[PDB]
């Protein structure tokens, strides 16, 4: 009663919508992938590996939010589980909870075995024993590419943004087919005003991951901080698509959001006729405009 | 703007 589930679920009726949900995370993608999560959830509370899914899949899906509060039962069902506090770490490095991002990073480390037995001004010593406790795990492997995406988070929430694009580098190099790594390299170097090498880290994570919703927005964010609205606009009519696929009463403002950013846009650029029909909200039209489709 | 992680 915490989530708030979606009311028009088809997923719920289904027999094994979790099955479902894991196939559609590459085949269809993520607001449906979310939606069979969603259904797994209300009917069996205690899978964590539901509210797991889930998390991650929204967090994909451009809402920290309803990722954040997934990911929290995940946590209480399994602590151990160390994808749940990466992603933890992820979501509110996002939302700027600097001491939950800080307590996320710890437990993630703190629950490995290999690793358990281990100024920033909104909470100076949380961060001091963070990036102590990472560094000190970088010493026992220096080669552990989730260690490096660690302290890349860890230095993203401090903006120490060279450092944090270094590791993530290091680590992308390690497991370069990870879609996750490259756009977090890729927010590294947008935050860090260094926005063409940030769209060449989101391209590869496009590659690996077309339906990469959180992907193609920061897209936007960049071309649109360079001024080029023409392929801003273009990554979100992608966005905006993509991110319903099916329909949605929460979800009404993250796509109601998108629309007025890209609605925004069309009036920076100067298409009053196109900024009146985002109210109608169909993409297809704007698919069209901007050479996605015929 | 900022970028998402």
């Amino acid at each position: 009663t915490d989530y708030p589930f979606e009311a028009n679920n088809p997923y719920m009726y289904h027999e094994n919508p979790m099955e479902e949900g894991l196939s559609m995370l590459k085949l269809a993608n993520l607001a449906e992938a979310a939606l069979a999560f969603e259904a797994v959830c209300q009917a069996a509370p205690e899978r964590e590996e539901a509210w797991r899914s889930l998390g991650l899949t929204q967090a994909e899906n451009e809402k920290d939010g309803l990722a954040i509060i997934a990911l929290n039962h995940a946590r209480m069902l399994d602590p151990k589980d160390i994808a749940v506090h990466a992603a933890l770490a992820v979501s509110h490095t996002n939302e700027h909870n600097a001491n939950a991002a800080l307590a996320s990073l710890r437990a993630w480390l703190l629950s490995q075995p290999q690793y358990e037995q281990l100024f920033f001004f909104a909470a100076p010593n949380e961060y001091r024993e963070c990036r102590t406790l990472l560094h000190a795990a970088l010493e026992m492997n220096p080669n552990d590419a989730q260690l490096h995406a660690s302290l890349g988070v860890l230095y993203n929430l401090s903006n120490n943004y060279d450092s944090a694009a270094a590791n993530l580098r290091r680590a992308v190099e390690l497991r370069p087919d990870d879609a996750q790594l490259w756009n977090k390299l890729g927010a590294t170097l947008a935050n860090g005003n260094r926005p063409q090498e940030a769209l060449d880290a989101y391209n590869r994570a496009l590659d690996i991951n077309p339906g990469y919703v959180r992907v193609m927005y920061n897209m936007a964010v960049s071309y649109s901080n360079m001024s080029q609205y023409d392929l801003a606009a273009k990554q979100l009519v992608r966005a905006i698509y993509m991110q319903v696929g099916g329909t949605t009463p929460a979800s009404r403002e993250a796509t109601r959001s998108m629309w007025d950013f890209f609605r925004m846009l069309l009036n920076v650029m100067n298409r009053p006729d196109l900024v009146e029909l985002t109210y109608a909200q169909n993409v297809e039209p704007f698919a069209k405009e901007f050479g996605l489709q015929s | 703007e900022l970028a998402k992680l």
